[PDB]
Formats: C-alpha cells, structure tokens, sequence
C-alpha cells in the first residue's frame, strides 16, 4: 500500500511541562505575552461562564501536574483562529491544575452550536486536550453542559458513544462560584467513571 | 470564520507510544482502560489557533540571551533548527514551536525539581518561535544534561529538549522530545521505550549538523518534525 | 446415544488468538481477567451433535440461488471448497460447515448493519453443508467486499467469509474467518492481528484454485480446515 | 518434539453472527429446518424447565449480540447426538440474546447425572459455549442447578475450581417464568463475579 | 493554433509490450510483420488536442452517480486517483484521462459482452476527467470483478480498469490498464504478460491508499501515470 | 547512462473500448458532449470530404472492433488544438468500425500543407492512430491523397519509406459516397499489402 | 494459488512412431491383436462410409509419416468405450499416412448426433488427434460432413470458430470411392487453408 512520511511520535509532556507552557505555575517569570486561561474579556458577547475541574488517576488520586488545552466556538458558533491578546474573545486557551488543590479554571463564554461535516447540529461543547507526566500521547475529550439536555440527546458525537452511562462522563455540572455561573467538569483517566476519550 | 476545509490523515497509534507502558511507572495509573471512541472529523477538530499575531520578544528563540542576569549560560552552545512538514512533505508555515529543557547539568528551573545539580543564573530553559514561510524554525541554546529520576532505582533521562508544535489544527497538535545523536542513554530510557517501534524512536534523534554550525562559536543539531498529513475533502 | 470413545489434542492458546487484544477495541471489555480452569475430558466434552439427519434444502450451499428474488446476485462468482481434517490428517466426514458473509459491496443483510452500501435483492449471505464421506465441502457464492467498521477512525475489514465447523465433539467446534489470497487489507486488520503468530494467520488465507473453476462461469478458492486431533484413549484408569 | 498439523485458528463470531446461525434474530427469513432453542418436545421424558439469562461485559453492560451453544444429557443421563428436529429430545441447541433486553432463553429438561472418565458422578449440568463480537475464541462454561446442592458439593469438575466463591458463579438460580419452573444463569465475562470459564 | 515547440523522448518498445505475443491469441493476426518505419518529429507529431474547453458533466468522474437509475451500484466503493507526470517528473496539467470498466461481477455494459453475470442497473462503467493544474486526477467507482474470456480454455482477466490519457501531443497518447495490488490473477494473464519485463508490469499495479479513503464510506487506490518526457528542441538545423 | 522514469506501458484497448471512447457504438447512452467523427461544421473553410475505410487482419478478415484517432491540419495548414464542439473545425477526431460492415467514416476538410522540422513541405496528410482488441500498442500511420501525386512524390516523410511499393499503402483512393467527394483508406495490419506503420 | 502435480510434458511421436503404434507400416510383423482403421464390421448398424485424406505441411508438401487417432459416436449417437476386436463397432481407431501416396483411410459408420454439456445438439463429427515427426504436442480437430449443412450451421462447437471461412476447413467432402460412399478430409497444418485445431 501507499505509505506517507511517518508522523513524529508523541512523548509525555513530563512533570516540568509548565516551564515551557505555563510559566507562572513553574515559579518562573513570564514573558510579555502568554497564552492562558481567560478566553473572554468582560465585553465579549455571550453568557460568561467559569469552568473548573479536577483530574483523577486510576487510584482516585488527584493529578496535580495536568495541563489542558481547550478549543471552543464563540457564542455565535464560530471558531476564531486568529489568536491575539487584544481580542475580546479567543477560541483557544490553556490551563493547568494547581499543585496544592489540583483544580484548573477557565474563564470563557458558553459556546454556540456548530454543525458536524454532514450538517447535523452538535450540542454546545468545548474540545479538551489533556497532557501530563505519565500521559504518553495526549487525551482528547469534550465538555458538554447539563443544561443542554435536549441538544445533548441529539448530538451526533455523543451518540457515537455506545453506552448512555459513558455519555454522562462528558456532561459538566452547573453550579455557582462566588456569585457567577459555573460548570464543574472532572476528568477520571482510569477506572470507575472513566471519562470518554476520543480518537479522530 | 475558521472553516472546515481539510482532513487530517488518521494517526498510527502503534507508531506513537501506547498509553499503558508499565516500565514507565507513572503511565500505569494515568492510562485509560477503556478504548478510545473514534469520531469523524468536524470543524471542531479540523481547525485550531493560528499564532501569527502572538507578540514574540526579540530573544524568545534564543535561550543564551532570554534569561540574562549578568552573563552567558555555562554549557555547550548549540543551534537547534529544522523544518516542520506534514506527512505529504508539505511545509507547515507560521506554526508555533515551543521548547523547554534543563540546564547543562540536568537541572530544571522549576520549583518541583529536587535534583541537587545547581541552577545556572543565566539560563531559564524556555523558548518559542513561529516557523517561517518555508516551514523552518531555529533556536539557540545550551545542550541539556541528562538527569536522574525516580522511576527504577538508577534511571537517567538522556539529554533532551521538550517540544510542542501547534500545526494547522487541534488534530495536528503534538508534544514530543528531541534526543541527541549518539547518546548511550537513549536505548536505556523507559520513556523513549514507550515507543514500541525502534524506527519511530529514530525520528526523535537530532543529528549533528556541522553545516549549520558557527565556527569558533556554536555547534548545531537538526530536528525535522512531521505532523499529520492534510488533504482536501473529496466525494463527501 | 453418544459414548466417550476418544480424546482431543489440547488446544494451543498461543496459536489461537488470546482473549485480550486491545487494538480490537471490543475485546477489552469482553475478555476474562481470570485464568481459564483446566478440566479433564469427560463424555460431556468428547461428544457432540452429528447433523447427518438435519434436513438441508437443495440450495443451502449455493448462495447464488438460495435468496432468489428474480435474478442473480451482482458480484464475483466463486466456488469456496476444501477439506475438513483433524490434526492427525484424518478426514472429518459428515460434519456441519456453516458460513455467512456480506454482499459484493461489503453490506450485510442484518438489521444492525449501518453501512450505507446497498443490499443486493438477490443475495442473502448464508450457506450450510455437510462434509462428504472424504471430508470435502463446497459452497458457491459471490466474493464479499471489504467494509468499514467503528474500531479506529479508518479501519476496514478485509474481504472475509465467516465459518463455523462442528466436528465430532463440542471440544472441536470452531468459528473462524476465511480471507482471500493477496488482499492488502489483511496485514492491517486488528481482528486478523488478534492472532499473534503470522504463520497462524496464513492458515486463514484461501488460495485461488484455478483447477476448480468453471470456465466462462466462476472462479474458485480453496480453504482447508484443521480441527483438533482425535485419538483413542489409552492406559486410562 | 512431535508436532501435528496446527489447528485452524479461531476468530470472533462478529456482530452479524445471527445471519449465519440465528437467522430469525438477524431480521431475516428462515430455512425449512433450523437449529434453535427448544431441545424438548412437550412429551419428552423428564422435568421440563426454562433456562434464561443475560450476559455482561467488564463494565457491567449487557452483551446484546451474544450467541450460545448448549450440550446436555437427557433426563436419563444420555447424550442424544443424532440431531433431528423430529426427536423428542435433542441434547444440542442454540440461543441468542435479544437485542432489546439482552436475554436468551432455552426450553429443555433437567439433565440426568453422567459420570466422568474415572467413573465419578458429575452434578447435573448444561455445557455452554459463548460466542460474540469481541470474543476471539469462544468461552466454555457449565450451568449447574441451585436445587442440586448435595450433588454440586461432590462434583469432580466443580471441585477443580480452587475457590468456593468462584464455584458459586456456575450455579443457576431457580425461579418461575410465567408460572413455570425456570433457572436463571447470568454470565459475567469480566470483573466482579466473573463466571468461571474452562479449558479442555 | 498549435506550434512545434518540443520533442518527446523516444519510446522503449521493449518496455512496452511487443505487437506479436502469441499467448494472447488475438495478437497473432493483428500484429504487423514488417518493421515500424522511424520518422523524425514534426509539428504533426509534437502537437495534439487539448481538452480544457470540452464540456464535462458534474458527475463525469463519478461512476457511483453518473448512471443513476434509482439507486447506488452494488460493489466495493473506491476512489481511484493519481498524478500524470512525464519521464522528467514534470506534472502534466489539464490533460484528458478516460476510463472504462466492468461492474462488480465482471460484466461490461456493452452489447458484445456474452458473459452471463448480470448487469447492475445503477452502473455504466465510464468516466472522464481533466488533470488539475498540478497533474492530479480522481475518479470514484466500484472495484471491477475479474472475468472469463475465450483465450485459453480457463483464462480470466484480473480485475482491471482501462485508461486512456491524451497528454500534450499525439506522440504521448496512451491506452493502458490498471490492475489491483495483490490480485493473484495478475501473473497468470496473457494480456498482462504481453509486457515482457516484470518491472514494467509493476507500473500498472495500483496500490491501496488508506490516506485517501473516506472512512465508513470508500477505500482508495493510487495509480500514477508516466508519459513520454517532453523537452525543448536544441541545436536543430 | 542517464535513465529517466519509465513510461507507463501500453496495453490493448480491448473489445469493449467503445464503452469508454465510442459510447453510442457500445449500445449505450451518450453524454452531453462527445469527441467523435465530424471534424468540420458545414461552413468550415476548405474542401469538405468524407474519409472511410475498413481494417483487415493477417487472414484478410475485417477487424470489426477497431477504434481510430485522427489529427490533421485545417485547410490553411494550421493545427487547431483547442478542442471544442463549437469550433468550426477540430483538428482532432475519433471514429470506430461498424460491427456489421466493419467500416469507419470521418467528415472533415482536406488538410493544408505543413512543413517538417527542417522547413520541407509535407504532402497533405491525416495522422492516424489505430487501436483494437489484439493490438497491444497502438499503430501509427498517415493517410495521404491520390490526387496529390506531385506533392506525395516530394514528401520527406513518404521518402523515408525505402520501397515505393510500400509508399502506395498510405495513399487513399478518391471516390464518391452519396455523390460527395470521398477518399477510401483501407488498413491491412499484416501480410500482403501490409500498411506502413510509423515510430516516432 | 493452488498448484497440482504438473502433467508429464508431451514430446513428438517422431519419424518411427509406427514401430510402436502402427506395426505393419514400419515393415514389421504384427501381434495377434492390433488397434487399427476398421471401426465397423459389415454388420454394424448405420451408414457405412469410407473416410480418407492427406496431411499437408506449411510449404504445401505431404506429411507422409502422420499418425491419426479417431474417436466417434456409433450410428445412434453413443460412444462405445469397451474396445474389443470382437465388437461389431468400436468408437476408437488409428490410421496412418502411407509413405508413397500420403493417404490415410478409415472404415466406419456415420456417427449420430450427440449433445454438448448444455444439452445442445452437436453436428455429426469425428474427433481426430494428429501426431507426427515435428509435431511436439498432438493437434486436435474434428471432421464434420458436407451433407449435414443444416446441423453444421447450428453446431455449438463450429459456432465457436469466429470466422465462417475457418469453419469450412472442418467439413469433409462427400464422394464415391470404387462404388462406396466416402468423404475426403484433408488437413493443412499451416498456412493457406490452415485447419482449425482445438484446445480443451
Ligand atoms: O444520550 C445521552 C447524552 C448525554 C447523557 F448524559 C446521557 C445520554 O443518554
Ligand atoms: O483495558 C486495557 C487493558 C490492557 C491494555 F493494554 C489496554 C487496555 O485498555
Ligand atoms: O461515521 C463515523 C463514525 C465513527 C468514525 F470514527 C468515523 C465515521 O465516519
Ligand atoms: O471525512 C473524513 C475523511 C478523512 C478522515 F481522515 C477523517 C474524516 O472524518
Ligand atoms: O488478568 C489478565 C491481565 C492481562 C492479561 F493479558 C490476561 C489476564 O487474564
Ligand atoms: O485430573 C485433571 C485435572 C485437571 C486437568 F486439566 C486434567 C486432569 O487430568
Ligand atoms: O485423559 C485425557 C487424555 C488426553 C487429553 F487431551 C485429555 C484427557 O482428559
Ligand atoms: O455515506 C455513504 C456511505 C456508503 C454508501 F454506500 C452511501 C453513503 O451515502
Ligand atoms: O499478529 C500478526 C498477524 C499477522 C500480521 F500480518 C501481523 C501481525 O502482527
Ligand atoms: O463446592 C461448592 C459447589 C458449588 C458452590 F456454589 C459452592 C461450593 O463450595
Ligand atoms: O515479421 C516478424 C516476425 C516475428 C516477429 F517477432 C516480428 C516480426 O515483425
Ligand atoms: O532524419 C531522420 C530520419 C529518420 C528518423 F527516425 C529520424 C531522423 O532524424
Ligand atoms: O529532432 C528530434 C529530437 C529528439 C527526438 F526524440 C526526435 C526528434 O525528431
Ligand atoms: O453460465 C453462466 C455463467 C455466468 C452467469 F452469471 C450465469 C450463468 O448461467
Ligand atoms: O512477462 C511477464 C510479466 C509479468 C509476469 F508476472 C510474468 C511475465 O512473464
Ligand atoms: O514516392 C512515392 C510516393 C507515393 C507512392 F504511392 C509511390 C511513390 O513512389
Ligand atoms: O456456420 C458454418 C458452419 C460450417 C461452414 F462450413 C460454414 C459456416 O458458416
Ligand atoms: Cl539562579
Ligand atoms: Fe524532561
Ligand atoms: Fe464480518
Ligand atoms: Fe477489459
Ligand atoms: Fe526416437
């Protein structure tokens, strides 16, 4: 058969990933422009939300050195790829778990609906890539919202997960964090309640 | 206005390291035990950030100057350069390449590194740059030292630089590690050996590049990076 | 009624595929995590059904004619034939061979197949027959197409026919798959590669058999099947 | 050493096993004569019973596409191997899980006692072979009966299972289905309560 | 109008099949017995039609849709794609590629085909397209079946698609056949073996191309075509 | 020596060439636009002529499945390469033998004189490529005209054929078909009167 | 693919073939029972006929050392394989060309009609195998009769010969030889009027 050039193989991001990609968390000085966890300035259109979560290993223990990259549509369901700290909204961001509590946070707006390649609407989602020491190739998942039940039930991506019990792992839980609308999204890498991870 | 206008060749997950590679001990509890769920590509997966208008400092790619606290870092002065292409051999222009590494003695400038080799007051260990219009990137740095770690009782990472490459979409984003030609630690490392195919490991080994050296100044190493092949949709 | 009159050579479970073969994703949750418990052969294991008195239809072995809705199926007309023997080389006569397959485009006639390649109104995809007194079986069919499946994001089964063979006891019963000589999909399939030994995979590859072809009509493939060796008991009790 | 011809290697029966071996269940027409799940004509000797069960994967989810072959003695402890739809009793049958409920059923008689090769009586049992998508080589097990406790405790096959807790996995539970005597035999392929599987 | 602005590398007529190849029986009476007469290239030979202004239908390259009589064809859904280049490696843009084939069962939609395998009411078997500015072409089709023919008493063509390629001049025009990776019929065919050099036969074998497949939809094969090298005239007259 | 990439090798067009290149003749529907045998619109400049012929094998039997491609200058000696069904004249065409009579026809104009590469005028000619079942690589020939004897005698291409008797094989015979000017060009692939075939 | 044992390859019968298969023609004594050229004794049912012919090489010269084996149905269209010199009729015989004149003769009856494998009647025929010095593998042909024109036109074997001119080569010519009904069947191995030879 036809064989292309092989892809460069992945390796773990390792325990000191933050020195390269999350400078503050390493205990180091930062540069003038950094890619981080506030996707929306206060003036961006849409419902402003806080997202937060913790990451668990197969023994139920916190992964305190996790690094997450996120990619989401704006409130109108359009992806904004022109990354610029001047923008009211960026579709891309990064966050990391703090070493004491293990919690990551993201400040963004709730994404609008985007259609899949066949023209079928997907439920509102945030695309997540998870990196960490011990993770040899990053894990892809999606964060959906528990207040979008009607949309979630019809999502052509959620419906590719064979078991409804497993679909539940991708639904973030609405709450309030010091007065602001928030959603909690825990990831369990392994074992009971294991989060669905995707290949594409 | 990011548009879905391409597809990315499916990853070979037997070329990449598998998740569960028990000689790399931390992988045991941090690897899924359910199969990944395959999904078709949509605009969510086939788009991603472009960093053309991220504001780069003058020395962001030069680790000999970007942590200047009174002088030059101690260690083997090297240029690390290469081309980012996709599997079809097409250059990947204007893409973000980030790197991080220990100093000449194997010490990272990170609060969690308890190895007792000293910090270098003139070395930080982080770089970034954007590939040029022809897919080329270049850094200047010092060659990192190997360092010991709590895996087995006498395990040492080969000298390495961590790399992150964005590429055209979230489907192409990759984190990997560069190793150096000839390093006798490479075949002994359980992280290297998370990659089952020795031909894949060879893709991570930077080659000494005398043609790119600055005489009486610095050596050079070449590290080319291959991202997933990008093609137009057809017959969909 | 059946008698305990023989023993069957122990299976090589490193020649067969193991249960846990994670590249075949569905095997992960459908494989035991405890060891199989070995037990001695008794009459329960060394006997099994004989199907000599099962009523076969005239066309049960002929997939060109056994789903006739006004015409012939579209596709590569082939005979699939071979011999069933045991590991000692002895023919296995009067044994049930069953087969099932997709049509020429890789579509199965099953309500759970969501592949959108069309059904063939004159093709069903099931056959059966009983080996003759010398161990030989024969089917006529069309060559099945490959088809895509939700394992990895671009996985395709090679062209294949599923086979079931009863043999002389429940200890010999086997389900397997036949693949076709030269198919470039074979080395790529995680179900094929559930078999760790490439020499064992070669045993599942049917060979083009020109001597058995009907000129101007149909090609032929040969697929011999080897069941566990059967021997008399000796020196027992 | 002496090497015989190698056995043809097993492969999974696959999700569409029904089109070859359970035609009705595939949604297809059946042939004049089919091998199926009614082992006993109404006037067959012995105690008429219904067997039923569900099959679970390692995540506790129903295996809705499983196919079972059974082999049992008749009421007089004789194996009837001359398969014939006109027989009062066939020792062989086939069944499959329904796709909705995941439940298989078998109509038969309680088997009589048969001796092992050393002349030791075995407790009444049904031999089962389990096939399915995802199962690369079929799994062998035995169904024994909870109202045969005295016989079960002395069975030379049950006694080869080292742990009593594991022996319990092979004991079907007497119950009633539409008022008729029945025994339920659930199979757990993997994990907690994993069913004992045999090699022979 | 066309100008004489180039020369085309001389053909290797020991790489191509010779005219008289008697195992291909029809070649015996349809081969010259006098030598070809060599002539220098003139404007008559170094020019030829360009088809950029030919009106192509929307589905001319898509055999799944271009003979639509109420449904999809039955058979193995495939993309056949590749690049047309010359012997110097230069792409041949805006060139006409035509193809024709039998259906999934080896039946041609032609009144002279007496093979009794059925026609497919949704399959015609003809396609055309024009290479893009970089030399690439693409068709979508079903994989054709082998078929029997009255050469020897049990001869079968391997699965094949006939191709015609115009190129920049009448000197470059070529008709050939594409065969499929691994087909065990290839080494047995007297038409294949009209080509004396087995390395030349390898150039006619399309390779499975998973990177170009559409998951859950269709497979893909790659077939690159090399036409005579074109160079500027130099030092003439 | 220097070796370039090898040319893709030729194969026979085969008996069913018409389904790809002469759709009408296969018995099939045609597409909106087809490349066929009428090179000249009625008002094209020059002398309108019919060409026709039969093709014979080495046993003197008609080759009823042959396919011909033609390339000729227009009346002014210009090659019109921008193929278009709306052109007054196309220099390119295709034709095929009828299966009954084995006769091909072409409607065109008499071509004007064109010079060879050394500036020497060639006699008026049509370039022909012959394809068929049994022909492994197409045969190249030229059709010249019997009423151009003076030009033919001086043609630098005809003069490369060593024997005058063989030159005669390339001269089409003027005749009339339904009262209209025509030239007949029979091709004999093999044997007595074998047509000259070229390599270039 | 599957490969069987290869067939033993043929070789020429050679110039002295008659010592082994035609003892009289070699100039040698014969054994008590020989296989020769009188298939029918006078009492056999059917129309008694003489067959005769000559064999020509590619230069039009007589092949004087040819050996022919023939196989034909009896008058009722049945093949009689039990060869015995006592029989009124044998389906099998041998003949050879005489060294001076080159003519072979056969005394037989006109065969009845036999159906091909699809049930279609074949015209009356005699199957011939021709051996000789210079013939590396024997040549198979058939002799049909010119007074069976209606049957010959419909023969499914004759109709597999593409050209009617070639079919004519298999038709023997009725005549009279000293008062008896005869048919002449010349074979031309090569060149003008070349006899059709079969493979099966
Ligand atoms: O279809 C579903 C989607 C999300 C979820 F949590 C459960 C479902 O059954
Ligand atoms: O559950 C698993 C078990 C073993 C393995 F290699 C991968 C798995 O996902
Ligand atoms: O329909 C699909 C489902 C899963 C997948 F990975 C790819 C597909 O095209
Ligand atoms: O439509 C697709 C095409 C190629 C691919 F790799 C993935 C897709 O989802
Ligand atoms: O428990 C197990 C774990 C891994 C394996 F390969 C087999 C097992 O039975
Ligand atoms: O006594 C036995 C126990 C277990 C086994 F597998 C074989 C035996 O002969
Ligand atoms: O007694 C036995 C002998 C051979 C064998 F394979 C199994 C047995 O239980
Ligand atoms: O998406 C498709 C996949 C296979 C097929 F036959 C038809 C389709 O529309
Ligand atoms: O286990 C295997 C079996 C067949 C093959 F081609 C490759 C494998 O790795
Ligand atoms: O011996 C036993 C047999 C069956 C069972 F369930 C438990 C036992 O301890
Ligand atoms: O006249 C010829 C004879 C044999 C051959 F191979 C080619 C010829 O041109
Ligand atoms: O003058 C020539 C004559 C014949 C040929 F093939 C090439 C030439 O250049
Ligand atoms: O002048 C010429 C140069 C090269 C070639 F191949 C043919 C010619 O006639
Ligand atoms: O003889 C036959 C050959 C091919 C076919 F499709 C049908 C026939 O009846
Ligand atoms: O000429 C040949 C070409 C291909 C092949 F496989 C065998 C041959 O003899
Ligand atoms: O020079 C000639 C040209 C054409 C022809 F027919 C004969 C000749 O002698
Ligand atoms: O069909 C025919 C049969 C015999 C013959 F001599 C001529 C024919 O045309
Ligand atoms: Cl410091
Ligand atoms: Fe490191
Ligand atoms: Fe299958
Ligand atoms: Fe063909
Ligand atoms: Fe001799």
């Amino acid at each position: 058969p036809i064989e292309l050039l092989p892809e460069t193989p992945s390796q773990t991001a390792g325990p000191y990933v933050h020195i390269g990609l999350a400078l503050e968390a390493a205990g180091n000085p930062t540069r003038d422009q950094e890619i981080w966890n506030r996707l929306a300035k206060p003036d961006a259109p849409g419902e402003h939300i806080l997202l937060l979560g913790q990451v668990y290993d197969g023994n139920g223990h916190l992964v305190r050195d996790s690094f997450l990259e996120v990619w989401q549509a704006d409130a109108n369901g359009e992806y904004q790829d022109a990354y610029n700290l001047e923008n009211a909204f960026n579709s891309f961001g990064r966050t990391a778990t703090t070493f004491d509590a293990g919690e990551w946070t993201l400040h963004t707006v709730k994404p609008g609906v985007v259609n899949n390649a066949a023209g079928v609407p997907m439920a509102p989602h945030i695309n997540i890539s998870l990196f960490a020491r011990g993770i040899n190739i990053h894990l892809h998942t999606r964060l959906y919202f528990d207040d979008e039940a009607q949309a979630n039930a019809k999502c052509p991506v959620l419906n590719l997960i064979e078991q409804p019990q497993r679909r539940e792992t991708l639904i973030a839980k609405r709450c309030e964090v010091d007065g602001k609308t928030a959603y909690r999204f825990d990831i369990r890498i392994q074992g009971e309640g294991e989060t669905v991870f995707f290949d594409f | 206005p990011a548009q879905d206008n391409s597809r990315f060749v499916i990853r070979d997950r037997n070329w990449h390291p598998k998740a569960l590679t028990p000689d790399y001990k931390t992988s045991i509890a941090r690897s899924p035990r359910q199969a990944l769920v395959s999904i078709p590509q949509s605009i969510s997966e086939t788009t991603g950030p472009n960093f053309s208008h991220l504001g780069f400092g003058a020395h962001d790619h030069d680790l000999l100057l970007n942590f200047n606290n009174g002088g030059l870092p101690i260690g083997e002065r090297i240029i690390v350069a290469g081309r980012v292409v996709d599997q079809y051999g097409k250059p990947v222009p204007n893409t973000l390449v980030e790197m991080w590494q220990a100093n000449a003695g194997g010490r990272y400038r990170h609060k969690n590194d308890r190895y007792l080799a000293p910090l270098d007051p003139n070395f930080g260990g982080v770089g970034r740059c954007l590939t040029d219009s022809d897919g080329y990137y270049s850094f200047r740095t010092i060659k990192p030292g190997p360092y010991p770690w709590r895996n087995g009782p006498n395990d040492w990472r080969p000298a390495h630089i961590h790399f992150g490459i964005s590429g055209p979409s979230i489907a192409t984003k990759l984190i990997t590690q560069l190793y150096f030609e000839g390093d006798p630690l490479i075949p002994m490392c359980p992280i290297v050996k998370s990659i089952a195919n020795p031909e894949a490991v060879q893709q991570l080994i930077a080659k000494l590049d005398m043609n790119n050296a600055n005489p009486m100044d610095c050596l050079a190493y070449r590290f080319d990076i291959v991202l997933r092949g990008q093609r137009k949709t057809h017959f969909e």
